[PDB]
């Protein structure tokens, strides 16, 4: 009865930053001790509904949805907040009522020589609507000069890694971020706690 | 269509820390570059990113910098086990012509 | 991470060869191919490339029309087929990616197919 939550927060592998595998759950009991209590929480920033009260309300359907960030940039994950992650490939939406979950992680996500596997949108003919996927790698183009479907002198392709080390710094090291979305009344409530 | 020339084309290095390969192209190129790397009888792989970036797997001591017209890479070291290819290779268009070729003697 | 070729031979001028290019690892169907070309004792050409979708076929100005290439993602492979070849042709043939001015796609090369045209 227990939600799957062990089933999205923790796992071996995950989507870069377009990928997000978009989880939805419900016919669930919602449990808010295990989150709520932190412990190795980087920042448990939550936009809308106070993450103290979480337990009480009867939510009616929630999504979770997880990728990377580079992490000097993890404030571009909240409304009204442009940028290069937050307009390209996650966009929230204005009336976003969620939360975001950050965790610092080193061990687990940078091996020694520099991972090369978290790949993150770079060019878009137009700014993305929120909650979009984006899946597809066709050569943009800066310049007037068409340049077909290999590459050119003002062409790119759309997908450039985060290049990862195992010292980097404070900053610049991958923050796995996860981000919890509930639906308002769209039916009567689903989940709900204790 | 685009055509590249390197001058040296061969070279002899012994003892020494300054050893430089020219590269120029017929049309202004920018910064759009590749030099890569082949042992005898070995698959190439890169030795520099663009123009004047490194690629992760390599030391410190390869460098080039210059863009647009005249391009210059240069080495400042031996460690007797680099002495292979250094050929040049464009990005700009879809001709992409390779360059000619090196070769490293030991002296 | 890895990729091979296999296909190749001696055969007489003038004849159908189609040979395979197998990769594993890095996801195939998200970028572009290139073959590229080795004489003996010589410097190295390019060929031809073939986007993601196998819709565009860029080729050198010295093969056009004799070459083709494909792509099957399903059975992620890539497919070149040349046909009237001459003997200028005998080299070695890589299945390359080739990284332009963004570290996104890799540069994995293997190792090389040998195809002389004697007989
Ligand atoms: C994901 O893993 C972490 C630890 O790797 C889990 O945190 C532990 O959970 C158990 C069960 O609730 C507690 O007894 C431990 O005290 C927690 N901390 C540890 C082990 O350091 C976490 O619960 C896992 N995710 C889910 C959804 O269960």
């Amino acid at each position: 009865n227990l939600c799957p939550f062990g089933e999205v927060f923790n796992a071996t592998r995950f989507a870069s930053v377009y990928a997000w595998n978009r989880k939805r759950i419900s016919n669930c009991v919602a449990d808010y001790s295990v989150l709520y209590n932190s412990a190795s929480f980087s920042t448990f920033k939550c936009y809308g509904v106070s993450p103290t009260k979480l337990n009480d309300l009867c939510f009616t359907n929630v999504y979770a949805d997880s990728f990377v960030i580079r992490g000097d940039e993890v404030r571009q994950i909240a409304p009204g907040q442009t940028g290069k992650i937050a307009d390209y490939n996650y966009k929230l939406p204005d009336d976003f009522t969620g939360c975001v979950i950050a965790w610092n992680s080193n061990n687990l996500d940078s091996k020694v020589g520099g991972n090369y596997n978290y790949l993150y949108r770079l060019f878009r003919k137009s700014n993305l609507k929120p909650f979009e996927r984006d899946i597809s790698t066709e050569i943009y183009q800066a310049g007037s000069t068409p340049c077909n479907g290999v590459e050119g002198f003002n062409c790119y392709f759309p997908l450039q890694s985060y290049g990862f080390q195992p010292t980097n710094g404070v900053g610049y090291q991958p923050y796995r971020v996860v981000v919890l979305s509930f639906e308002l009344l769209h039916a009567p409530a689903t989940v709900c706690g204790p | 269509d685009i055509q590249m020339t390197q001058s040296p084309s061969s070279l002899s290095a012994s003892v020494g820390d300054r050893v430089t390969i020219t590269c120029r192209a017929s049309q202004s190129i920018s910064n759009y570059l590749n030099w890569y790397q082949q042992k005898p009888g070995k698959a190439p792989n890169l030795l520099i990113f663009a123009a004047s970036s490194l690629q992760s797997g390599v030391p410190s001591r390869f460098s080039g910098s210059g863009s647009g017209t005249e391009f210059t890479l240069t080495i400042s070291s031996l460690q007797p086990e680099d002495f292979a290819a250094y050929y040049c290779l464009q990005t700009y268009s879809t001709p992409r012509t390779f360059g000619q070729g090196t070769r490293l003697e030991i002296k | 991470v890895q990729l091979v070729e296999s296909g190749g031979g001696v055969v007489q001028p003038g004849r159908s060869l189609r040979l395979s290019c197998a990769a594993s690892g890095f996801t195939f169907s998200h970028y572009p191919m290139h073959w590229v070309r080795q004489a003996p004792g010589r410097g190295l050409e390019w060929v031809a490339v073939i986007s993601y979708d196998g819709s565009n076929q860029h080729y050198v100005d010295s093969v056009k029309g004799r070459f083709t290439i494909s792509r099957d993602n399903s059975k992620n492979t890539l497919y070149l087929q040349m046909n009237s070849l001459r003997a200028e042709d005998t080299a070695v043939y890589f299945c390359a990616s080739l990284i332009t001015m963004i570290r996104g796609v890799p540069d994995y090369w293997g190792q090389g197919t040998l195809v002389t045209v004697s007989s």
